[PDB]
């Protein structure tokens, strides 16, 4: 029991680090540079329309 | 009467006010050149034309003008076929220009007696791919939605190449039994494809069977969008007078996009959504209307739309609108392209909603329906299952799922794949289906009823 | 008396338009289109033209008809297809030789040489008389002989004139009445502006339930008569085959079917398979056909007739309503009707401002669904007439972050979910009870009691079972199964047979052309019994393993519900799932010792 | 007398220039139909107008307007409630006149007598999940986040039906020694609520307690945002002179916002992010200036608006503008509703940020603050627990995360749920909660002085 | 005539047509002021201007003009070497008056005898962590790129202090042969900020070397801008007549942008993406052309411009423009200062593209380049290995990779790690670099052949 307790948190210890550091700041980038594309053609209709 | 001013493209006749609306009106330029251009709007004491050849030359004092006093209309034969034509109709090659026997309408308006029969006999383009799973009812409009980053021109070529070749498969379907004929039309396209095109219909034997609108990005872009519609009232002729059965190849939608958009720069009428016309929908809708069941129900015109997305997202403007006035959609993607797949259909989007009730077992198969939608299921899974595998590891999957692994990538492999002047049976392409799903127990299947399943499997 | 000062695009300005108003019927041109003012600047009026240009000419006379532009409802608008600025479509066929609509070509809004059998009201002479008091009947088809003539909203007078029963035409006067002086004389068609609420006695609040005919639909929330509905689409998922199968599958006294802008082939696949198929009601020589009157519009027709179909066709179920007669008004789908108007927005050049869509987008959405509901008839013989309005929802944009899905869900109280990723897997139509919700739920659940089923209690189980597999399922996703407790997975398992059942069922089950609430309450019954014993059944120790095998038999039985049908107990009530309960009482017996 | 045009919502009268601003104008029609309008702009010798009922039909001759020479004022009573109203404040009843006793601006402020003096007294909603963990004292302004996916209007008339119920209980304990009055103000509503919300009241027999003021969303737009304003002027009056504790029910702030961005289209004005004004945060202030301590501080205005996320986004301009100016916040979540709990109000992310200044004695304990830590800090765990639970299994379980979980079932079953008809007041829940707790032992207690936690466990 | 109106920092002047286009005017004010304004347009018998003093207060009749008739030049001398300017020419702390001994207008092109032989010595502030990484030649222009969060302002000031000592060392290898003086413009920048480069050049003894134009702001927009430019016609003076390499420091970018923006949106000109002007590119383009040798081939303008992020990324249109213009960036990053390594200087995307050219034989190494190739791999690959160290552990790391993780902290903690008064030179920072490569196995090192590996290992 001991033995692969030792092989399973090894593995959901590796699992944790991956998330938190590569998932999540991906996830906070690609969402900002959609946004500020997004948010850009909305504003200039405006200036458009004014214009 | 003459040019007060010009606006970008856009050029501002002064005159005075007595012309039709869309009336062809010719601009005497002082350069041994008389060209034609059509009132786009009427209005107070003035008109907006914009030149159907070229883009400058034009002169405050030195123009004068004519009215024609007859609108645009295409002159239309069913001779018009096995002639080469640009997009205005007039001869590359000297000699063919489009000629008449009757005079209709460029918008197609006036007549349309378009029938009220749904979509109803088979139609193939030969690509398994397409066939089994988006299946083609002729007048059913389903567009081909490519991106870049692809051979998304060589997509379009082994269509056109396919067409017509799938015709005598089709014929011993008993889903035709009537000439097929090719109407094709080219807008902004590159030199070295419009001869892959030419080429295409040569070896088909189909080259008298075809009229080519070649229009390039140099031609200017009101008459870009003139070609279409062009095209598009020779095959309502073709399908309605001698009850046939017409293939229009529309290429390429993204140019005539454009050119629309670039228009509007000087007119009255506003862009909205992201530069975009509000009524470029109303637009598309006037070139998808020749499309459907003719009556005499022994004719009809099938319309293949081209689409390659320019940003690649199916949420820009140009498919976005395009699958709502469609019903259904398939998709090209650059993955399968990378692996190194040809033709690389995607499946997983890609739904034609219309499918059902056209087909039937007389031309097809009752399993037809029913093995399609057994094999959306499994490849779903199998793509989702694809990408947690990556992240967590081999911890998240299951028995279901490993299986699923297997599943995609010999659907991709084997049925996708095929050779450019490769062509496939219906009925063929139903035994490589069942093939496919001979890996899975029967117990885990539920998109199928166990009466249908017991007798083809 | 107006000149054309400009024609851009199918739009026409006119100058010198004077003592006209802003919804004035017009002809436009030398061409005589029809056409209707929007808007005026000034002496300027911007029309709308219901005809295309390709060949009118500035300067042309606009003649102003001195009245606004309206519908004509009457008599023989059943087992007829229109159009969405209504003129018979099937008249178009013979006369231009022409099956849709062709240029230049005008045709008055109804046919005009079709005969009526006219019975008297229930009103003699010198009696004083009311709008939407009951003038006659008009037996109008062999299904119904429902179809009241009515004094028009808005009327009052003493009637001068009553023609005894007998054959005659539509434009054959048979009423006279008199307000203060000559109101004027009425025939069995009337007039009514597509632009304003159709009047009523009194609005009610909706208590009675429609049974759509799907499980489904009926099982998560139940649909009602009088309400709001929204469906999500996507164009390629299926959407268009559940929205004509619940037009054929529910029963009310008058359908009407709304193309709002559609494919065109579509649309001529209702035209087609309506009088092919039978009603539920006994119709007979083209059933459906009989029941239906239909307004018709592709996306390739012009922009106006485009704008006028979801008022000439709520103008159509309120006419009716009036009558007594409840009906259903399906409309499909709302979003191209958002289309057409952020398309008017660009051509007439107002403001845009609902995220690049109309001004005025979010306040035309809701007048649509005010207009629709529960009420007591209109006129004072008393009668119940409703109309339920489902209107589909599909993206203009995003998924559901469009300006029409948002602005749609504010107003509508009944809101039934679909999934795109179980629409791929087959398993469409998809209510997801966090994508879904019912407001008329407490009134709805309280009638089902009165009509004899439990109901209420069925409720809040159907939705823990679904609502805890979601949560599961994500923890399932991420950190995978090594573990998942007893409970848990039979949570899971039984939500399985729940989608499979219910969720999908559209050409896959066998019996689907109407199903009682008695038969979808009994299905349910019998998964929620089977929950209850099997997490019973871990507590008090056994497996889990040994309790999947055990349960066996009636664990397929349950699997196989959907493909059986009322043949057993009544009418509604269903042997089969009856016999269930009690072998499943046995099986349970079985498995914990 | 001569209607220039109409171009939207927006009327263009030609009329002098003689007419102030908000000056009720009347539209005289030919039809015999009077319609008022007011005047959004007046510029030389011509006023737009928006028309309250209707804002098109109108011919450009066969017209003529008068002026009236009143702005637009509410006519305030203490006779008026009791009686159901439109969204100009006339009957809809069927009842007698307004009446009047003042005229009071409904512009924004009547006489703003908003007072420097912060919050304290408890004020009961009869809902346990608002009162006890999120203490409302009179003047605040807590806003209720929900969505679309929860039953609002139903939510929103149960804080309106229980309160008003918990005054005779608070009278005895001395809370409270005036009255207590109910404004409840309906936005752009259909049809069954607008009745459901008389009915509901008729049911408790709070309905001559509170005026019921309801526009329906076939009214015009200008019309829908008039509607509060009405209202709130009204519960000033009634708050100053005679002294009262008012609660103003205001649904729906995003029916009255979509209103705001509607209007504008011929306005030289432009919008800001999402098409929602740059101004929008102008426009909710208005609202907020009228609530607060009024002067001589016995009565009070007491607001809370209810505000409705349409696609579920706390990133959607309309809750973050509310949410800065706003001194905390209530969040309703769809995933309670799916369990079954009613009402769903997970307190899980709600906050009152004056929650220790509202609460004393005589209408509350002074044990209610250090329970409000107890119970918020437990049911936050409960929810961690519950995915542990899901993972580990049942029998794998740490004793501290059983607890957690057990505290989780009860806390939503008893404390958040409550019947349709059973009026929840401060002092019943803070005795159901001590059973909940209980089951924790002393040492797992401890952000409870040990005073209070030996009364009660 | 006298002025019609005031639009923002825009006036509107009527008055004639006769004035030249940048023509100064001047506004007699009635407050006893006199401002200065240059034409931005001239129109039929009106004129629009931008005014360098003041932005408000500008008003009708009361106020008139006359023109100076005379085009915006700037009196560029050569004995303007230690004397103190703000951003207009004036005197703040009694700098010697302007004079004058040649007037070149302010267009970003005076004479404009900008390179057409590109350059190739060296220049080098002691800065291992900038020279090796970045050969900044004596043409180049590299820009510092930071974001918020950073010491941008101290880097700068490294640079100033330390240049002017480096430099003899450099002159006897023939890395320079000439003087050095430095023109710093600063712009928008703080009191605090703007005494502190002051204090810089005093404590170094290059307050007679250096010209020093402040900034603030505080002062006009339109001042702002015009600070850049009136640095640059100077810094071309110096270079053309006493053949001096001028380093310009130009700092800070974003706030002339700002200024740039203000008057876009403040125009009748549509601004481009994320509300930043549609000429900003060539706004700054003006700065960036004005760089190179100068006639007489031996004085050159070096350029460094700070920019500092407002906004944490490089997708925002300050960088992207900036970056594509330059020939490099030079990259400052977040974690290396909050860990305590001063200069935090990052060399992970830190770039040149001039870096050939720069290095040499004659002055430099020739090992310079061939070593600099190998640091950019090394540490490119050992940053992204160590994150990637986080996630695996120790399973998935090799030996090599150990050896990878030793050479990122070495680099880290000298290479870049060195005090504000530390100097290095070339060789030193070879040798250094040499050691620390000198782990890697023969096989590893293959970016560099094994003539050069061999002899140092």
């Amino acid at each position: 029991a001991f033995i692969i307790l030792d092989e399973v948190i090894k593995v959901t210890n590796r699992r944790v680090n991956a998330i938190e550091h590569v998932i999540i700041p991906r996830t906070e980038n690609t969402i900002a540079y959609i946004n500020s594309e997004l948010d850009e053609l909305d504003r200039e209709e405006f200036y458009r329309l004014k214009k | 009467n003459t040019v007060s001013g010009v606006n970008g493209p856009l050029v501002i006749l002064e005159k005075v006010k007595f012309p039709r609306y869309n009336e062809i009106v010719n601009l005497t330029l002082p350069d041994g050149t008389v060209r034609q251009g059509q009132v786009l709007e009427i209005r107070g004491d003035r008109a907006i034309v914009q030149v159907f050849e070229g883009t400058s030359g034009i002169d405050v004092k030195k123009t004068t003008v004519e009215f024609t006093g007859e609108s645009l209309r295409i002159p239309v034969s069913e001779d018009m076929l096995g002639r080469i034509f640009d997009g205005s109709g007039r001869p590359i090659d000297n000699g063919p220009k489009v000629f008449a026997e009757d005079y209709l309408d460029i918008n197609g308006s006036p007549i349309n007696p378009y029938a009220r029969i749904y979509p109803e006999e088979m139609i193939s383009t030969g690509v398994s791919a397409i066939d089994t799973m988006n299946s083609i009812a002729r007048g059913q409009k389903i567009p081909i939605f490519s991106a870049s980053g692809l051979p998304h021109n060589e997509i379009a070529a082994q269509i056109c190449r396919q067409a017509g070749l799938v015709r005598p498969t089709k014929d011993v379907h008993d889903g035709h039994e009537e000439n097929f004929s090719i109407v094709f039309a080219a807008m902004g396209v590159n030199l070295e494809t419009a001869r892959f095109f030419k080429q295409d219909f040569e070896e088909n034997g189909s080259l008298e069977r075809t009229s080519l609108f070649l229009n390039l990005a140099n031609d200017p872009t009101i008459e870009r969008i003139i070609t279409p519609r062009l095209a598009l009232t020779t095959a309502e002729y073709l399908a309605y007078q001698t009850e046939r059965h017409v293939l229009t190849i529309l290429t390429d939608m993204s140019s005539y996009a454009d050119a629309l958009r670039e228009v509007s720069a000087a007119r009255e009428e506003v862009p909205g959504r992201r530069g975009y016309p509000g009524y470029m929908y109303t637009d598309l809708s006037t070139i998808y209307e020749r499309a459907g069941r003719v009556e005499g129900r022994n004719g009809s015109i099938t319309q293949i739309p081209i689409l390659t997305m320019p940003n690649d997202d199916i949420t820009h403007p140009i498919p976005d609108l395009t699958g709502y006035i469609t019903e259904g959609q398939i998709f090209v993607d650059r993955q399968l392209h990378n692996k190194g797949i040809y033709p690389p259909i995607n499946v997983l989007p890609s739904l034609s909603r219309l499918m059902k009730s056209a087909i039937g077992e007389g031309m097809t198969r009752k399993d037809h329906g029913d093995v399609s939608n057994q094999l959306y299921a499994k490849y779903a899974i199998g793509k989702d299952a694809a990408a947690m595998k990556a992240v967590v590891g081999e911890e998240a999957l299951s028995i279901e799922d490993k299986l699923s692994l297997e599943f995609l990538e010999k659907f991709e492999k084997t049925f996708i794949t095929q050779g450019a002047y490769e062509d496939r049976t219906v009925f063929e392409s139903l035994d490589q289906a069942w093939s496919l799903l001979r890996i899975y127990p029967k117990e885990m299947l539920n998109r199928i009823s166990p009466k249908i399943l017991d007798e083809f499997y | 008396y107006g000149a054309i000062y400009s024609v851009s695009g199918p739009v026409v300005i006119a100058e010198n338009m004077i003592g006209c108003a802003m919804y004035e019927l017009v002809k436009v041109g030398h061409d005589n289109l029809v056409g209707e003012v929007i808007r005026i600047d000034g002496d300027k009026a911007t029309i709308q033209v219901y005809e295309e240009t390709a060949g009118l000419t500035v300067g042309d006379p606009v003649l102003r008809t001195g009245k606004p532009l309206s519908v004509e409802l009457g008599p023989g608008l059943m087992e007829t297809i229109y159009d969405g600025i209504q003129r018979p479509l099937k008249a178009i066929k013979e006369e231009s030789q022409s099956i849709y609509i062709p240029r230049g070509i005008d045709t008055p809004a109804l046919d005009r040489t079709i005969k009526w059998q006219f019975t008297p009201g229930k009103f003699q002479v010198g009696d004083h008389i009311s709008g939407g008091d009951i003038y006659g009947s008009v037996f109008e088809n062999s299904l119904i002989s429902s179809h009241k003539i009515l004094l028009p909203p808005r009327s009052r007078g003493t009637i001068t004139w009553i023609a005894p029963a007998g054959e005659y035409t539509l434009d054959e006067k048979i009423l006279e009445v008199e307000f203060d002086g000559k109101k004027s004389d009425f025939t069995l068609y009337h007039t009514w502006p597509v632009r304003v609420p159709r009047p009523v006695t009194e609005k009610l609040s909706a208590d009675y339930p429609l049974l759509t005919g799907q499980r489904v639909l009926d099982a998560l929330f139940p649909c009602v008569q009088g309400g709001t509905t929204c469906i999500p689409g996507a164009f390629g998922c299926g959407k268009t085959v559940i929205s004509q199968s619940l037009s054929k599958y529910s029963n009310s006294d008058a359908i009407i079917y709304v193309g709002c802008g559609e494919r065109g082939n579509e649309m001529a696949e209702v035209l087609m398979e309506f009088p092919e198929l039978y009603t539920e009601m006994s119709g007979t020589k083209e059933p459906i056909m009989k029941r239906t009157t239909l307004v018709a519009n592709t996306s390739n027709m012009p922009v106006a007739a485009r704008e006028a179909s979801i008022y000439t066709g709520i103008t159509l179920a309120e006419y009716f309503r009036d009558q007594g007669k409840n009906v259903s008004m399906i409309a499909d789908s709302s979003s191209r009707w958002a289309e057409a108007l952020r398309e008017i927005s660009g051509r007439l050049g107002e403001m845009p401002a609902d995220q690049g869509f109309p001004a005025y987008l979010g306040a035309k959405l809701a007048s649509f669904y005010e207009r629709a509901g529960k009420a007591v008839a209109l006129g004072s013989p008393d009668r119940t007439g409703s109309v339920s309005i489902v209107a589909a929802v599909s993206p203009a944009g995003g998924d559901f972050s469009d300006p029409v899905t948002t602005a749609t869900l504010g107003i509508t109280q009944v809101f039934w979910g679909l999934d795109k990723k179980l629409a791929q897997r087959k398993h469409f139509p998809s209510i997801n009870t966090s994508v879904s919700y019912s407001k008329y739920t407490n009134v709805l659940n309280k009638f089902y009691d009165s009509n004899y089923p439990e109901f209420p209690v069925l409720r809040d189980r159907m939705k823990e079972i679904l609502s805890n597999a979601e949560e599961l399922e994500q923890v399932v996703q991420l950190v995978g199964k090594s573990a998942l407790s007893d409970s848990d997975k039979i949570t899971l398992d039984v939500a399985t047979l729940i989608k499979e059942d219910f969720l999908q069922q559209n050409g896959y089950s066998t019996y689907d052309a109407f199903c009682p609430i008695w038969k979808t309450f009994d299905m349910m019954r019998a998964f929620i019994s089977y929950h209850d014993e099997a997490q019973k059944a871990v507590a008090n120790g056994a497996n889990w393993s040994k309790l999947a095998d055990s349960t066996g038999d009636v664990k397929h039985a349950v699997s196989s519900s959907k493909f059986f049908e009322p043949s057993r107990g009544e009418k509604e009530v269903h042997g089969e799932f009856e016999k269930l309960l009690s072998t499943m009482q046995e099986r349970f017996a079985e498995s914990t010792d």
